[PDB]
Parts: C-alpha cells; structure tokens; sequence
DNA sequence: AAACGCGGGGGACAGCGCGTACGTGCGTTTAAGCGGTGCTAGAGCTGTCTACGACCAATTGAGCGGCCTCGGCACCGGGATTCTCGAT
DNA sequence: ATCGAGAATCCCGGTGCCGAGGCCGCTCAATTGGTCGTAGACAGCTCTAGCACCGCTTAAACGCACGTACGCGCTGTCCCCCGCGTTTT
C-alpha cells in the first residue's frame, strides 16, 4: 500500500482531504487531482505560518510556539493579515501600537 | 450583572486599544455596546443549542454563532 | 480526527528544534479547517456557475487565485501544480 | 514623587499591548452571560469553554472598537475618547 | 425565473399595480439570494448535527438565524401553515 | 395531477424549489416539507416587499413598480434594510438625507 | 442676482438624492474599465451589461463612501470633506 | 483614462452622498480610491472569465466578483 | 467640461474659563482557589418503521414569442414655492 | 425675527406621442402520482461526568474620597479657496 500523500510528496493527508470533499456536499463528483492540489495548498499555508511563528518564538527566546507567536506572525505580514482579516486568535493579544 | 464590567476593566480594554485618556461617560456607553454584542451572539448560540435538542450551550454553538456574524474565532474547535 | 500530526510533521521540517503548545495547535487546526472550507466552497460555486458536476484541480487552482492574496496565491499555485505533477508520475 | 497625568496611562498601554491575558474578571462576566441567555431559554447550562469562547470574542471586539474610537478622537484633534467617537466608529463599521 | 410567481403575488397584494422589467430583475435576484442564504444555513445545520437530510426543522432554524425580528416571526408562521395544509392535502 | 404548490396553498413553485434544493449540493437527502416551508417563506418575503413597493409607487402617483420604489420600501424599513444591508439595488438611488 | 455659497450646493444635493440616474459619463467609464482589464488579460471583450454592472457598483460604492466621509468631516466640526476624512472612513471600514 | 472621471462627476457623486463643501485635493483622492475598487472587482471578474475559457467578461462574472467581495448587486441576473 | 473673476462663509489657529478625569491612598467587598457532592443532561447501543428515495408517464402549468393599447416620457402653460435684497 | 418686491428653482397639468409589459396562443418538459426498497430518525436505556451548588479561606481588585493638572469648547480673528457665474471649447 502506497499512500496518495507519499505519491504527491506531501505530509498532509490526500486520502482524508478526498473524503472530506466527497462528504462535504461541495459537488456530485471529485477529480483525482483535486485532493492532491488542496492538500498541497493547505500544507504550504501551514508551513508559511509555522516558519514565521517559530521565528517569533526564537525572537522571544522561546522553544515552543504559543498563540501569541501565531498572532505576531499573521499581523506582521500584510498578505497573512489580509487572508485572516475577520479572524480572532484566542490568547493572541494585539500588536504594540501607540 | 452589567455593573460587574467595572470601570477598571473597561479602562484595561481601552489601554490594549491604545487609548490614553477616557471620558467619564464612556463606561456606560461601553456597557451598552457590550450588552448588544453579547445578546446577538448568545441569541444565535442558543438557537443552535435548541436545534440540537440540547440543554447545554457548547463552545461549538458559540463558534458557529461568531462565524455567521463575521467574527470567526480560532482556538475553540474551529 | 484533527490535523495535529500533519502540522507537527510540517513544523519539524521548517523548525526541527521548535515545539508547539496545545492552544497553538488548536489555532492551527481551526486555520486548516477554515481555509479548507473557503477553497472547497469557492470551487463548489465555480463548478455550479459553469454547469459542471466535478470539482477538479482546475477549480481548486481558480479558487486559490480568488481567495489567497498576492504572492500567497503565486506560491500556493506552484505547490499545488508540483504535487499534482509528482502524483500523476507516482 | 508624582507622575504627570499621561505617564502611567502610557505605561499601562505598553503593559496591556504586550500581554494576551483576559482583562474582564471571569466570574462577573459568567454571571452577565447567564443573565443574558435567560431571556432566550430558561434552565440553560453552559460548557466552561463556551463562556471562555464568549469572553475571548467580546474582549477582542471591544479592543478593536476602542482602536477605531481612538482614531475618531484624534481626528477631532482630541486625545480623550468620548461617546460621540464610539458612535461614529460603530456607524461607519455598519453596526 | 420567478417572474410568473412574483406577478401572481403582486396581483394579490396590489391588483391594479404592475411592475417594470428592471424591477422584476431585482425581485428575481432577491428570491435567488434569500433561497441561497436559507439553503446554505440549513446545509450547515444538518452537517453540524451529523444529519444527511434537510427537513422543515432545518429551514425553520435557518429562518430564525437569518431573518431579523418580526420578519422571522411571520415567516415561521407562513412556513408552518403551508406544511400543515400540505400534510392534509 | 395536483401541484404541491396548490396542496400547500402557495403561488411559489414547491416542485421547482425541491429540485433546486436536491441539485444545489446542500445535503444528501431533502425532506418533503422542506421545499413547502422554503417556498412559503420566499412567498411571504416577496409579498412584504411588493406591498411596500406598491405603496411607494402609489405615493409617487405611479401604477408600475420601478427599482426606485423597491429601494424606498427596503431602506425605509429597519428589518428589510438589515436583511438587505450589503445589497445594492441597481437604479435604486438613495434616501433623501441632509 | 447671486446665490450665496452653499445655496446651489444644497439644491444639487436635493436634485441628485431624488434621482437614480448614473452620474459618471458612460464612454469615459467604459475606457477606464477596458484600460484596467488590459493588465489582467489582453484582447478582452465586454458584454454591454458587464460595463453597466461595474458602473452601478462603483457609483454605489463611491456615494456610500462620500456619506461616511461627510460624517467624519462633521465630527471634526467641518462642513468641508478633505482627504483625511476619506482616509479615516476607509480605515474604520477595514478597506 | 482615469482623468475621464471629471471633477463635476465626482462632485455629483458627493452631492448624492449629501456633501455640501469639497476640498480641491478630494478629486485626486477619489480617483485613486475608485481605481483600487475597480482593479479588485475586474481582477476577480476576469478570473471567472478565464475559468469559463471565455474571451468576453459577462455581467454574471461581474455579479459573482461583487458577491464574493461582499458587495452583492441586484438587477443584473443575480 | 474647462478656465478665469470676485468673494465671503469657512477652516485653522491663539486665549482662556473650567469642568473633569488622571494619580494616589484607605477600607470593602468580592472574586479566585480549593475541596466535595448530585444529578440531570450528554454520549453510546440497539430495535423499526416511518419517511426518505428511484423510475417513470403524462398532461398541465409554465416559458417563448406576439400584438397591442395604456401608462410613461415629453413640451409648453402657468402656479405657487424659495431664495436675495432693503427696512420695522 | 418679520415683511415685502424681484427674480428664479421646482411641481402641477393639459396635450401629444410612443414603447413595452399584459393577455393570448403555442410548445415541450417536468411535477405529481404510484409503488416498492431501504435507511436513518425515534425511543428508550444505560452510563457517566461536568459543572451548579455549597462551604470555607484568602488576598487582590473595586469605590470613594480627594488633589490637581490638563484638554474642551467656545470666541474671536486671519487668510484664503471652492463656488457661482460667465465665456469658450
């Protein structure tokens, strides 16, 4: 057995994403490439946020990412801030701004 | 119970919002605004609870209510 | 079910010595679920608008261009295209 | 020693903009939530996380509103926020 | 389009009043928009409660969540009356 | 043949609404009462707007409803205005307000 | 006879708030739409109704913005709208 | 082509918005705001056109673009 | 629609009387913490049967034209409603 | 603040003309019975477990009182700019 994730070189689950598309009342049929494409996009976005959040953790002399670090990474990036404009990060706080 | 939102608490919220000076009439105004916001969210959350035939409002009910009012909350199961 | 295992795998690739709190993991899970819904919902609309019954990689690509801002879209499209190409060659 | 009006206020801004903790006392907030919900349905129970989710959203909403209210005050050449500033911010936001 | 039905309803509420094609287009857009909002909320409710069927209960709850104040009260009355009449044919 | 609309005492099409729900990717199954309920709600909302728009037409000494009359009816009603807050009526204009 | 500054301005408000016609000339607007679209895709055709839909939305958006800009000016005790008023309105709106 | 949005046109839009007095720097500011708005809507409308493999932007493409940016337009087929 | 001639409400800036809210300290609640219990409501399990769907024939309501006659657009009358400019 | 002349908007109106939705005819497609198959929504039913309650302790924050410095809202004055109109594209 070879997972579709390993065939696509991804860490995100293609098989699970396929099932969620099929049972999510999105369309009658789902192409074979759609879950692969979606999984890769989700993985890319997670990597971007985690990389920026880990940098914020290191700047705070921390070795574990907390909601504060995620909020810092998202609000300090114009594109991530736009994507998550109407989103509230619990225990994220605000940017120091006077 | 609305008086439990004390002046010091409202001041702290204003300080996080970057406010330096506050008029004395702001505290009553803020209490009114918070009441309206809470009523709107709780109304929808209770609607979800009643639809599920439950007697307990869950965090999910609140998350759904916030999502539909355009105030998506991350950290509580969605 | 949750995306915790996959978020941790990706974290270890971008930051091998960095861990993550349960609260921060919950934020990441909410984020993945939210973006999934946005993309799948837009792809669903695109298929319906064009009288199609199948959501394919083309619908996902178009949804990504409509939702992700600026270079986020450019790089996400590259990642998705690379993955589909690798998958089709197994 | 007496700090001039404004010095301690700016120190508090710096402290609360650096922290992420909830600023409303939990027990009073819980009482308000239960009192408001009583008008929609009687004998309502609440998951502990449900009350926490409500508190996080309300605090985020009020902090965001105070940011826009401040901009309105500065626009009127004032450093003090007044009800008219809150009213303008909400009107422009569509609230 | 819903043009025929909008005209039927107009003749009931205003027998001597007609409607322009532009105004008819607005009404068609309105019906389609509200349909989507209600059906989409009903879909979410079913999924949230792990149900595979959208029933009159899901529609009623969606109406309460979307329609403001007395609009919801009267819309629920209309929907309930229609279902009752239909079940007795 | 007796239409489901006539059985429910409605002018709106129950059969068409049922098909649109079944082919709209909303759920796997659709109850028999769901289209009846939805059709009645759509009919009620149309009646409300049309009644208020016809009144606005009569106030303007007009016998035909135009987009202006619809805009007047929606913006002069707090509940209809809230429902259609993020909606633009083409050729509707604005409320006289100085 | 000379009307005092403000009299004809208020007369124009009354006239345009009563009318529903488009206030931007159609041909210049069409040219702008085609010029903007050229940067996204070349040799683009446009349905006549597509340009009309764009014009209706743009005019509605600008009228709505001018309403909020006016409120900002009045808030600063002015009767004249300035760029700072447009900037505040957009910032509060989230734009 | 942006200069085709003349000062009189911008004044008319302001009059419908209930504006009595206008500064001379508003005309250039308005032109910039309109350009940003148009670019955003046209970008999405063209994306829909390309997805349909069409060479003609339809009113539906514009309606869909407005809908997804939270500016639903009634009167043009949805 | 664009450019030129006055021009006076209008915006912007200096003074200042004063409420008014920030800073600080003492006493009072009252919220946080910790511990223990209850039971009523949420979650998992099993039977079933009612309400869902599947295929399909039709004939009737509903959509595509189609001609047209009444209400909307227009044009000069003229009418009374608004705004400017001297005086009580 | 009130009262008139002098011009100068719009609003009402009788007259004329023309465009377009409304009743009508035709067509085709799909809504509704109809019967049968089946699948998940109800109804217990049973367990458990998660916060209402209580009780006590504790200590940290909320009110209040006061002192006092500082922005607020006129108030007035300078200068200066969009407007109204006119003339020409």
């Amino acid at each position: 057995a070879k997972t579709r994730s390993s065939r696509a070189g991804l860490q995100f689950p293609v098989g699970r994403v396929h099932r969620l598309l099929r049972k999510g009342n999105y369309s009658e049929r789902v192409g074979a490439g759609a879950p692969v494409y979606l999984a890769a996009v989700l993985e890319y976005l997670t990597a971007e946020i985690l990389e920026l959040a880990g940098n914020a953790a290191r700047d705070n002399k921390k070795t574990r990412i907390i909601p504060r670090h995620l909020q810092l990474a998202i609000r300090n990036d114009e594109e991530l801030n736009k994507l998550l404009g109407r989103v509230t990060i619990a225990q994220g706080g605000v940017l120091p701004n006077i | 119970n609305i008086q439990g939102i004390t002046k010091p608490a409202i001041r702290r919220l204003a300080r996080r919002g970057g406010v330096k000076r506050i008029s004395g009439l702001i505290y009553e105004e803020t209490r009114g605004v918070l009441k309206v916001f809470l009523e709107n969210v709780i109304r929808d959350a209770v609607t979800y609870t009643e639809h599920a035939k439950r007697k307990t409002v869950t965090a999910m009910d609140v998350v759904y209510a916030l999502k539909r009012q355009g105030r998506t909350l991350y950290g509580f199961g969605g | 079910e949750s995306y915790s295992i996959y978020v941790y795998k990706v974290l270890k690739q971008v930051h091998p010595d960095t861990g993550i709190s349960s609260k921060a993991m919950g934020i990441m899970n909410s984020f993945v679920n939210d973006i999934f819904e946005r993309i799948a919902g837009e792809a669903s609309r695109l298929a319906h608008y064009n009288k199609r019954s199948t959501i394919t990689s083309r619908e996902i690509q178009t949804a990504v261009r409509l939702l992700l801002p600026g270079e986020l879209a450019k790089h996400a499209v590259s990642e998705g295209t690379k993955a589909v190409t690798k998958y089709t060659s197994a | 020693h007496r700090y001039r009006p404004g010095t301690v206020a700016l120190r508090e801004i710096r402290r609360y903009q650096k922290s992420t903790e909830l600023l409303i006392r939990k027990l009073p907030f819980q009482r308000l939530v239960r009192e408001i919900a009583q008008d929609f349905k009687t004998d309502l129970r609440f998951q502990s996380s449900a009350v926490m989710a409500l508190q996080e959203a309300c605090e985020a909403y009020l902090v965001g509103l105070f940011e826009d209210t401040n901009l309105c005050a500065i626009h009127a050449k004032r450093v003090t926020i007044m009800p008219k500033d809150i009213q303008l911010a909400r009107r422009i936001r569509g609230e």
